[PDB]
């Protein structure tokens, strides 16, 4: 929010050069001058015979606008032989990737063909340079002897780049070995030692690269962008790479160990072509120490309003976590076509506030499409979902989208102000501009009234020249600023002090000022930026009782402050700029003394009573947890007398109790402060004596930690008022229950079976299902659907097997769904092949089940034959088979140990009907 | 009445409170009378019918031409949406009902553009369709009469990376060192314009050849969006169907894909064939996004159809889930059944009629209630399916407008999707009363003037208040005792305001407007869900968030959309249950997932299916007798004497009739999606 608008740097370059497309800062150590770098990839340059070579620009700051090319390389195309050119740097995009770190430079040409030293060939291996403060060096880790399109030959090494922490370079190139894509690490010193213009395709010892794979991973774009940081904690950034294409173009993201190039984690897209990995960074953004990844898919569709999908963007922010996993959550983007997360940069500390803050771009948003930036600022809890600041393209399209925010680069204060800065490129119509950040103010005001309750009949002090006496009263405010940076020492503060605010239109305000006689006041403090609060007093008085009449309303009493910038401003014209988060005004209340009478004051009794018809709560529901609350006073009257209601670690409010006739409104709040969370409902201002007051609130509460055993709320009631101030605490409990409603059932399939069986014989050995007789299948599903979860259970089967020694049906093979393993006391299938049990000979089954939750279930797969020659025997003694079967559980153990447990049990029955 | 206790300022406010809030503008009415209440109640206080300001709300059918019968006939004739122009009145806050007929026209006139994908790989198919344009014809000559047939290709951009560069041989003849002779490559190039001599299809699909790429990926994409765009080029008539056939055999490229070639310029998705037929923004154009194509697609009425080798079957099917409106099959490596493949998409495609709206109103919101064939109902739902060509399908919509907006006038269109007919809807709003043409200004009806006189009592200026504005801001004398309390005991204004010469006037507020005559009302504390407050998706007046048509409940939080709820078959939560706020709640046994579709328990398939064939065999069953069983046997019907049992799964199944005899029948569906059955003709 901090970010200076009003006033940016904007630099330009050559027309329809791309100026812009890549930025980023320059600060050699060596000097104490900071500069901007600016790669143009198609800027024409003074190279013999080569077009659209591409420049990089060195743009400076605290003068004169003035942007100068680096001269990396100043010759042509090399010859391999006699009219025979070895390369062709000609529309190479030289300038389309820039980084930098102290006095090193490395940008690339991913678009640079060579040909290769053994055919006439013409490939996009791809080149970089790389300057180190007065030397410069080729580096061309993908123009190896590995020339065709299956090894790295369209490699286009260096269209991303970066650096790490140890001074390695990582590069990746999305065309190796059929545009499955490589990453490809070195380090500086190797680079610049081993470096010989004689040679085309110098080996690097320390190198690390990933290998070809399997052709199913074709077309990937494996290292498409690059990003570092470290995921393992041994202290050595590790690779961080995005693969647009992959997984059916889902995309996904790499991390590499970046020690040994080994895969530590993957991330996957949701909505195929929405080009996940389009852009990542790698940033603290919680101030834990842990890097967490953003990761940008800037043509994913969202559903909006009746459900039509529109290409709005999304970046996922994924915090990282000491146990080593991700805990993730999503941002989408505002605008259709928009493309937001096209580019993410790492702000640093933009505000200096202890945590980081990172810039999303959607390069072709706002008016027209000129394009936005966003700025989003973290929390402790992660990143603020909420964008603090909005940057807006100024310039119009010429002859393509502006593309404003396309790149952008920050985290490096060029101004040396004590905050960063901002870059952002506007290739489409060759610019780059840079923001400031301005400091930033925290003010803590105070105002203070002490003589709270007025008695109109205290005459003590008088008019300014005039006899009468008045009842009056003091006023006390003060300022405290302070802020990190360069600021001024002295602060200049205008403050407005109003009396009885609460009074609007023409009516007459009861509150005046003593040495003046308006009921406003404004004055002038000059304020050190110190941790010394300074105050100022003043003297108001109530008007005559013969002026006005509302003898109820309270007065208010309000400040608000203003700071001139302009003369704050520092030798750059940089204005400070007041906390975002935090009030401009503060706001006290009088109150006259309404007959009372006791001794001129009031003593109020304050007293409280809480019930529930919740005697009890289940683990998880519908809450519908509500609570009955009732206040009264019993002493003299009660000024802002409200209700303070706390609650435990999960708790939800969801407003106060309207349909209920005798229950009575109120206007209740909701509140979280000081790392507490309470509900907070003015009961009148003030409360009569002897008032009684019933009111009723709605909550929602569910359990996950299993630690305890029962919910409470505790209460209180405070007032403003001289002694009794706080009414006596009380508590309210609500115990724990467990209910897992389980149901097991089941089917058969057929139905039933009807004989003879067509197609069927008799043979002495059976060996496949049609020799024996129809197929008949027993299935049983164990479901939960209470409340409350289960970790373990049993069920059981009983299904006959023999009857006047004949077999009945025939076990065939298990299938099972769900966290159980299963065991019989017979033979499954004992010949190879390819009227229940209380008068029949039984076989049974017993399975044990592991957790189930509430809406799961399990599910097992009988399959099994009937064996149609016991049926013509039975067919032959003449009776009817209503074939039966069983099933039975129980549940043996909650997983809520710290509660009774209580036991739940259940049978089914199934059958399957054989007739003639 | 709820109009009496908020409104009774003035007519306006009068008519905002509620639909049935009736306003008094005759002068007659008795002093201290109601101003402002529903009419019937009113007219008791003799308030002259003639002067009562009771808007009332209504929708009007301008253009209502009958719908055809038949395609065949003129481009004016046919008509394949009724009503065609609807002209809708309401009320700051009102809704009306309005219906709209849709139907398939048989014989309508059909427009098919053969976009063909031109690599080396399909060398083999050029051949295959070298007829294709003489067969195409007869095919479709018993769907339509006016068939037309049109052609392109498409290989990828002819640029670095994707593209052959050496040896300087290889520009001129990609396939050199496979001692062969192939076309340089090219991006697009149109071929034959859409015309009805067929003949001209063969001439010219005679004298095309393939190209030869680097990578694997295709420019399709790129493809697809010049063919939709370029409408004078690729000559798509408006009055028919247009199908854009694709055919190809590999992946494809995406947007941002270019970016390695160098090209970082978005798609703008315009028109750049020349007059050489070739897309000349070929090389200096990224591809296109799948929203761009589907944004093109849908304001073109094309319906899209991926003819796609079965290597590839799967990507393109889940493509087109992202693409609504578009079909997919699987071409044989020959190309050899893509005639069958058309005709069959053909059928799929005007099987199904969706709706579609267009320039609604951030104000407005609609509600749909499908009535799909056999006069099935099905709230909430905006598109039926399974229908044939020439069945008739209607829709009820209500519109409701949040809140008067300020414009008077404002239209939008409702219209199917790929169909050239829509609905346009002409929406005003009467939010001001007639009677206010009279105002009289600072008259002597007004006290000392200081005010305006409209509709009844004076509308007071600035330094005066109450009736006729009699009373002055310095007056608030305090003997007045004008009911200003909602209840002896509790203050005058509930705190919330002060009351001068008997009326409230509120004080300050936090972040809306205070109303009411004891402040007891305003905009801005309604109830909240998980710290949301108000859910937007509606109005917040005096602590109530109201929603707008398409959402539902006390909090706003449920909506009313159908589409989480359509199972993949097509129908809703797989006939096992009803959407509610946008989750299938299940009503029979067994029944859970997101669509009622993990059924494991549920009975035997066939046994559903027994009492379908009740309903096609024998005049028995409660559904025959309710005469319902057409709606519920979806299934095609054959009847057989020998169950065929050469299937891998059909499920013979049997059951014993109420006579002694004993049915035989079997079922299964297909990838095509068609379900079907067969059943024995004599019971055993």
């Amino acid at each position: 929010f901090n970010l200076d608008v009003d006033s940016p740097a904007e630099y330009s370059g050559p027309e329809g050069s791309y100026f812009g497309f890549a930025v980023d800062f320059f600060v050699p150590s060596a000097s104490s001058r900071m500069f901007l770098l600016v790669g143009a990839p198609k800027a024409n340059t003074t190279q013999p015979g080569i077009v659209e070579g591409g420049q990089v620009l060195k743009c400076d700051w605290s003068s004169t606008r003035r942007c100068q090319p680096i001269e990396f390389d100043a010759t042509g195309n090399r010859d391999y032989a006699k009219d025979d050119p070895l390369e062709f740097k000609s529309h190479q995009w030289f300038g389309a990737s820039v980084r930098s770190k102290q006095d090193k430079i490395l940008a690339c040409a991913p678009l640079y063909h060579w040909r290769t030293e053994m055919k006439q060939e013409r490939e996009p291996v791809g080149t970089c340079f790389l300057q180190d403060g007065t030397k410069t060096v080729e580096y061309a880790p993908c123009r190896s002897q590995d020339i065709d399109a299956d090894g790295q030959g369209f490699c286009q090494g260096g269209f991303s780049i970066d650096f790490t922490k140890a001074d390695r370079v990582l590069l990746g190139g999305p065309g190796s070995f059929y545009w499955q894509g490589q990453l490809i690490s070195d380090q500086v010193a190797e680079i610049v030692s081993k470096y010989d213009p004689n040679v085309y395709s110098i080996k690097y010892n320390n190198q690390l690269a990933t290998r070809t794979a399997q052709a199913i991973f074709d077309d990937s774009y494996l290292g498409y962008s690059v990003a570092v940081g470290d995921f393992n904690g041994d202290g050595i950034d590790d690779f961080v790479s995005g693969v647009p294409r992959a997984a059916r173009t889902l995309g996904m993201v790499y991390i590499y160990d970046g020690k040994n190039m080994s895969s530590l984690y993957n991330f996957t897209g949701e909505q195929m072509a929405a080009y996940f990995g389009f852009s990542v960074a790698a940033t603290d953004i919680n101030g834990d120490d842990y890097a967490d990844v953003f990761i940008g898919a800037p043509l994913f569709m969202d559903r909006g309003s009746d459900g039509k999908l529109q290409e709005v963007g999304q970046v996922s922010v994924s915090l990282q976590r000491a146990s080593g996993d991700f805990q993730t959550t999503k941002l989408n983007g505002f605008e259709v076509f928009a493309r937001f997360g096209s580019a993410i940069a790492p702000l640093g500390d933009l505000d200096q506030d202890g945590f980081n803050d990172i810039a999303i771009a959607a390069p072709y948003g706002g008016e027209d499409k000129k394009g936005i930036v966003y700025i989003f600022n973290g929390r402790s809890t992660g990143l603020n979902a909420v964008p603090s600041q909005i940057l807006e393209g100024q310039w119009a399209a010429r002859s393509m989208p502006p593309s404003f925010g396309y790149s952008m680069k920050g985290a490096t204060d060029i101004d040396k102000n004590g905050y960063p800065d901002l870059i952002v490129g506007a290739f489409g119509v060759d610019r780059a501009i840079l923001y400031r950040a301005r400091p930033v103010i925290t003010v803590n005001a105070g105002l203070e009234v002490y003589p709270s309750i007025l008695n109109q009949d205290n005459k003590t002090c008088s008019l300014p020249g005039t006899a009468l006496k008045v009842s009056c009263f003091n006023v006390r405010f003060c300022l405290k600023a302070d802020g990190k940076g360069v600021l001024p020492r002295k602060l200049n503060f205008q403050v407005e002090l109003l009396l009885d605010k609460l009074k609007q239109k023409g009516a007459i305000r009861r509150a005046l000022f003593l040495y003046s006689r308006s009921p406003s006041h404004s004055k002038n403090m000059t304020i050190s930026r110190g941790g010394l609060m300074q105050c100022e007093e003043l003297i108001a008085y109530l008007r005559d009782e013969s002026e006005f009449r509302d003898k109820l309303t309270p007065i208010t009493i309000f400040m608000e402050y203003r700071l001139d910038y302009r003369t704050a401003a520092d030798t750059t014209g940089l204005q400070p700029i007041l906390n975002q988060f935090t009030p401009a005004n503060i706001s006290r209340q009088a109150h006259i003394l309404l007959d009372c009478g006791e001794d001129n004051v009031c003593k109020p009794k304050l007293e409280v009573s809480v019930d529930s018809d919740q005697k009890k709560i289940y683990i998880g529901d519908d809450n519908p947890l509500t609570l009955i609350v009732k206040a009264q006073n019993q002493g003299e009257g009660a000024y802002e007398a409200e209700l303070i209601v706390s609650i435990p670690l999960q708790a939800d409010f969801i407003g106060v109790v309207r349909n209920n006739e005798a229950l009575a409104r109120l206007s209740c709040a909701f509140k979280t402060e000081n790392q507490t969370r309470q509900v907070v409902c003015d009961l009148g201002n003030p409360m009569k004596a002897g008032t009684q007051l019933l009111a009723g609130l709605r909550f929602s509460v569910h359990q996950q930690s299993e630690m305890d055993t029962s919910v409470k709320f505790d209460l209180q009631i405070q007032s403003s008022n001289l002694f009794d101030k706080v009414s006596p605490v009380v508590s309210h409990k609500v115990d724990l229950a467990v209910l897992a409603a389980v149901e097991i059932r089941g089917v058969s399939s057929p139905d039933h079976v009807f004989l003879p069986i067509p197609n069927w014989e008799h043979k002495e050995n059976p060996e496949t299902e049609e020799d024996v007789g129809p197929v008949v299948q027993h299935i049983y599903e164990l479901r939960n659907n209470g409340p409350s979860s289960f970790s373990k259970a049993m069920l059981h089967l009983q299904w006959p097997y023999k009857y006047n020694n004949n077999t009945l049906l025939y076990i065939l093979h298990y299938d099972i769904d769900g966290p159980m393993n299963c065991t019989s006391d017979m033979e499954i299938n004992p010949l190879r092949i390819k009227l229940g049990c209380g008068v029949a000979q039984c076989l049974k089954i017993v399975c044990q089940v592991g957790r189930l939750d509430r809406g799961k279930s399990a599910i097992l797969y009988v399959k099994s034959l009937l064996w149609t020659e016991t049926f013509m025997n039975k067919e032959n003694q003449n009776h009817s088979y209503s074939l039966k079967s069983s099933a039975s559980f129980n549940v043996i153990e909650f997983p809520y140990k710290n509660l009774p447990i209580e036991d739940i049990t259940n049978s089914t029955l199934v059958t399957t009907n054989v007739t003639w | 009445n709820i109009c009496t206790t908020r409104g009774v300022s003035s007519c306006q406010q009068c008519l905002a409170v509620s639909p049935m809030c009736a306003w008094c503008s005759d002068e007659a009415l008795p002093l201290g009378s109601p101003r402002c209440d529903l009419k019937e109640n009113l007219l008791k206080d003799n308030c002259a019918p003639e002067s009562i300001e009771f808007p009332v709300s209504e929708a009007r059918v301008l253009e209502d031409r009958p719908l055809s019968d038949k395609g065949s006939g003129d481009s004016s004739q046919v008509t394949q949406v009724s009503p065609q122009r609807i002209a809708l009145r309401l009320r700051p806050d009102d809704s009306k009902n309005f219906s709209i007929q849709v139907r398939q026209v048989e014989d309508y006139p059909v427009d098919i553009y053969y976009l063909m994908d031109l690599s080396y790989s399909m060398k083999d198919d050029l051949w295959s369709i070298q007829n294709l344009g003489t067969k195409l014809a007869t095919q479709m000559r018993k769907l339509t009469s006016n068939l037309r047939i049109g052609f392109g290709a498409f290989v990828d951009k002819p640029v670095s990376p994707y593209m052959y560069i050496s040896p300087p041989e290889a520009l001129e003849n990609p396939c050199y060192d496979m001692k062969t002779t192939c076309l340089p490559m090219f991006g697009y190039k149109h071929v034959l314009t859409l015309t009805d001599q067929v003949t001209r299809f063969n001439e010219e699909v005679k004298k095309q050849s393939v190209s030869r790429n680097r990578d694997a990926p295709e420019g399709g994409f790129d493809a697809i969006m010049q063919a939709t765009v370029c409408d004078e080029k690729i000559g798509w008539r408006n009055d028919a169907s247009h199908l854009l056939v694709f055919t190809t055999d590999a992946k494809t490229h995406i947007a941002l894909d270019g970016r390695l070639a160098g090209i970082v310029q978005p798609n703008d998705g315009q028109c750049h064939v020349g007059s050489d037929n070739h897309y000349s923004a070929s090389t200096t154009m990224d591809y296109p996004s799948l929203g761009l194509m589907t944004e093109k697609l849908s304001q073109k009425n094309i319906n899209l159809i991926f003819a796609v080798t079965e290597n590839v079957v799967n990507l393109y099917q889940n493509y087109s889930e992202l693409i609504p409106g578009t079909t997919v099959g699987v071409l044989s490596m020959d190309s050899s059944n893509v005639l069958q493949l058309i005709v069959d998409a053909y059928g799929k495609i005007r099987s199904k009629v969706e709706l579609e709206v267009r320039d609604l109103p951030e104000e407005l919101s609609l509600s749909f209630n499908a009535t799909c064939l056999n006069n099935e109902v099905i709230p909430g739902l905006k598109s039926c399916m399974g229908l044939k060509i020439g069945d008739t399908v209607s829709f009820s919509i209500e519109a409701k407008v949040r809140g008067c907006p300020q414009e008077k006038e404002k239209s939008f269109t409702i219209k199917p999707v790929g169909f050239k007919d829509s609905l346009i809807v002409q929406v005003t709003f009467d939010c001001d009363c007639a009677c206010q043409a009279q105002a009289e200004p600072n008259s002597h009806r007004c006290n000392n003037g200081n005010g305006t006189f409209e509709c009844g009592v004076c509308r007071c200026g600035p330094g005066w208040l109450g009736s006729q504005c009699e009373c002055s801001e310095e007056d608030y004398r305090p003997s007045q005792q004008d009911e200003c309390s909602p209840r002896e005991g509790q203050p005058v204004c509930s705190q919330r305001g002060e009351c001068l010469c008997g009326q409230c006037v509120c004080h300050s507020s936090d972040f809306g407007k205070i109303t009411g005559k004891y402040c007891e009302c305003d905009d801005f504390s309604c109830v909240r869900y998980k710290g949301e407050m108000c859910s937007g998706h509606g109005q917040c007046s005096c602590g109530d968030c109201l929603c707008d048509s398409d959402w539902t409940g006390y909090y706003c939080n449920c909506t009313t959309r159908t589409d989480t709820c359509m199972s993949s078959n097509g129908l809703l939560c797989s006939g096992r249950g009803k959407c509610e706020c946008g989750s299938c709640v299940c009503i029979q046994p067994g029944s859970y997932g997101d669509t009622c579709e993990k059924c494991p328990t549920c009975p035997d398939a066939c046994t559903f299916k027994k009492e379908c064939v009740e309903c096609k065999k024998f005049d028995r069953g409660a559904l025959h007798d309710e005469n319902t069983c057409n709606r519920y046997c979806r299934d095609e019907i054959e009847s057989v004497k020998e169950l065929k049992d050469t299937g891998k799964d059909a499920v013979n199944c049997t059951y014993k009739n109420e006579d002694d005899c004993v049915v035989r029948f079997q079922y299964y569906e297909d990838s095509s999606g068609k379900s079907i059955l067969y059943v024995v003709e004599e019971p055993e």
